[PDB]
């Protein structure tokens, strides 16, 4: 009877960095995906292994929504078979994934003339991520594996920052991504 | 490999109409969406229209009501009719497909890009 | 509550070569895929993009079954994203495929001590195949495209032969493949 | 990339028991099927057992009723318990995976091979 | 004794399109490759399989220089193992290549505020190019291969044009490329170092 | 991509001669050496003859003095003359290419394989 | 695989000096050339300095006499000394490696890019 | 002048495993590589980036020869751009390599009906090898990095053995490899 709380994730005031992505579990509701693909709010709406039109004719146990933020040239890395720093170290999707990817430009809220460097992503890690694996540790990376703090030789900090100004192209502009993976049914 | 070939571009005058075609040759997938992109000198290629996997098309707000795109089922050719042209519509137009069973109006999602057909609106 | 005509394809005495593969249309029936995987008749039973256990809870308009025969080393080419002569020129599957692949050894019925060369495969064509495309032409291939005499220069026949003996290993033995693409589950 | 690591092989006498473990490394997908293979010196690589994509396991007819294998999905480790050993079961045993839902092959046409752990009787 | 006529190729006023690239044979001269690597006239100077420094201590029978013009983002395709329209249909390098690639920006001579579309490249062909193969034909391409004239359907022209304006970045700006090939199999060698 | 096409196989009698052709429809991108392999039912693929890229030929121990192989310099065609045939020379013969300067008569160094033309010397 | 990690960037004041380090990880080749690039917001990535595989450096005209870069043979590290800084030198600096023998001051020839350490010049 | 002591490396009675490969420095001699290419002693003689005929007219400071032994199916990994257990963890070649690879079958000398497991190769390491990198350590591998002795859980030995019998095909048979990398070694 009750409908799924989608606007709580889309009308959300604050979004986290990619490495600290968040997942909200959806259960015991009727999701009307018809209004979503027919809405121009999203510039990117990609569904893998299934067309969104047919989601209205399926039931599911639970639906998961991973919310995070990356720049444009790194939105394509949220995809099966894709490699790269965002896919290797921050958010990996399985090649047999079945779901949808949603994204839209947010230069209006995440870009400043001074530069909004609050958004960080991981560029160093010991081994890549499993699908849906989440490494939010912030211990200084080292090649030898032996823990070091200082900014001395062969010791680096693990997270790096996105630089979001207003002059950059859509490849460097912030996009807000929401990935979607018998209680949650169609109409 | 994969090939996209645009055709139909040329010099036109404002208020007129144009038809652009682009055909896909090599495609080992079955459910790819097809879209049209335009780029002016010193600007980023904007998403003009994006046609679903054999279904419904989507246009950018800047061309809504003026442009119409569609696909062929038998062939692998998408058409885009450009009505009520303006002077800002001058650009080199590209077709792009991408292999994701869905739709997007962003340039960074399109694994496979076509070629440059020039569209000029002058007097 | 009509049943799907499955046994008519599996217990079939005659199977075609890969280049001339055949498809049996399934319609107006209830497909119970659960009973099939519980049978040891297939040595190879791989499903792509879906689990066979959940197929029992799905409806479809029509189901297509492509039957053909290849050797072992050529069974791996029957897969999405896979390349090779069988996939390039004989039977191409789409990378976004959703179905199952079935195979089993048939050395006992398709191999002879002299060599059973009735099974042929295409190794020359002008361009690769689209998904589910079927080229059963037997015109002497030429690079220039101009039709020529087959024992002439730069003129070859398009089909080649499988040699299926009893003395060869299981890599060279014939396997019988069936690919799966109103028709509901129970 | 992906890596398969076998463990548990050793010298036994007939009638005994053995357990073999195998660990998978590269998880570029989630519904991988896992199987066990053996090959005697100068013989063709036989299919021993095949465990579904988190489902039911399947054994070859030559070892049915004698062997039992299964995996843990959380630990991504496949185990194979080999009861009632014989002398024909002597072979070099291999771990292999494959990227196909539910039931999968018994033939050698897989995608990822492990490393030969020797079992001697 | 006599010096190699390099400046005739580098200070040459006119350069051809990529698909119609031209090659000048160098013979019977002393080539000093040290001055070239030490000169900033080229912004891109990439040598494959050999260092330009040791060419100054080497003999060759004849040296070949392929001159042509492509845009910035497509200079990356002038390399062994590189794919793309320029490598597939216009200029293919062999994977066992041993030589050098030279390039430099020429927006001052090949870019206009109106657009210089005189430079064309091939984007359609029936089969890719062999190493050093040159197809300067201008026949309308057809999928079936059967010749067609009609610009009415399923028949396209093989050449497309570079649009070189002044407002675009160096990725769209014209670079004038000169590729250097060698030869020794001729028992007498003629192009030597100092 | 690369493609190799064998031709010339057929039924012959002992003591005779045969010539087999193989065409290299693949890229000249490298300096590939080309070799000849045969395989009988239930046996391992033997390296028959190997002609390097530099023009030098090399034969297997079993056919030395009996077989002669060579390439076409202008085109990409390798030939194999098999003089003084026997019944043990019965096998399915393959063409193979390898992307090095030297020579090898081993099956595992040949990244690119041809098709199979059958040669029978029974009766 | 391949990994490039820049280090040494930070907030500085005009007239000072800086040293930047970047380390190479996954290079299966031997003599790859190494270079320094900088990218201001909304601007095209400028070639700062490029040191070939043989150790010889090449600088852009805008930093000649002001910048000094060099490589370490033993360690896979490239260094860039930045003397006589200005406020227009504020940019995100990148190291990039290219798989040839010579030099290239162009961004499009490298295939392997670093992650980028920020350099800011304030007062 | 002095001749190069090649037979000392090729007619050598003892060859090391791949992970413990050895390199012999050659200096102060005239190497005539033409006589080698014309000899049937090697079944595999592949040269990369250079022709063997023209090597006879070239000078070098010192010549290096890496000797080791692997099976047929693993000979293909001794090549630029090649991956695999032997190439990743035992002996890695650079993509820009310039030299020659020599090999020949030695089932008569390195295979027994009981099984010759004396030849070992590395199948576990923390990270791949640099070109010409050599890890002859034999410390128990661990994924977590924490050093462990017990070989029961998550702790494995890094080396594995080749089982070389006479009944297996040439894909499983031992081959003896000699790799050559690169002014005392000149032509005539």
């Amino acid at each position: 009877t009750n409908l799924c709380p989608f606007g709580e994730v889309f009308n959300a005031t604050k979004f986290p960095s990619v490495y600290a992505w968040e997942r909200k579990k959806i259960s015991n509701c009727v999701a009307d995906y018809s209004v979503l693909y027919n809405s121009t709010f999203f510039s990117t709406f990609k569904c893998y292994g299934v067309s969104a039109t047919k989601l209205n004719d399926l039931c599911f146990s639970n639906v998961y929504a991973d919310s995070f933020v990356v720049k444009g040239d790194d939105v394509r890395q949220i995809a099966p078979g894709q490699t790269g720093v965002i896919a290797d170290y921050n958010y990996k999707l399985p090649d047999d994934f079945m779901g949808c990817v949603l994204a839209w430009n947010t230069r209006n809220i995440d870009a400043t003339s001074t530069g909004n460097h609050n958004y960080k992503y991981r560029y160093l890690r010991h081994g890549k991520l499993r699908p849906f694996e989440r490494d939010i540790s912030n211990v200084p990376f080292s090649p030898d594996g032996k823990p070091c703090t200082p900014p001395a030789l062969n010791c680096y900090w693990p997270l790096n920052d996105y630089g979001f100004y207003t002059t950059t192209g859509i490849g460097y502009q912030p996009y807000r991504v929401v990935v979607l993976s018998a209680t949650v049914c169609g109409p | 490999q994969v090939q996209l070939v645009e055709s139909g571009g040329g010099l036109v005058q404002p208020g007129g109409s144009l038809r652009l075609s682009c055909a896909a040759s090599g495609f080992t997938s079955d459910h790819y969406a097809l879209a049209w992109f335009r780029q002016a000198p010193g600007k980023e290629r904007e998403g003009v229209s994006c046609i679903d996997s054999d279904g419904n098309p989507f246009y950018a707000d800047s061309v809504k009501g003026r442009f119409t795109g569609s696909r062929d089922n038998a062939k692998n050719t998408v058409y885009l009719q450009m009505n009520s042209l303006k002077l800002e519509d001058t650009a080199v137009y590209y077709c792009a497909a991408g292999l994701w069973y869905g739709r997007s109006l962003n340039s960074f999602d399109y694994d496979y890009w076509g070629q440059g057909t020039q569209v000029t609106v002058s007097s």
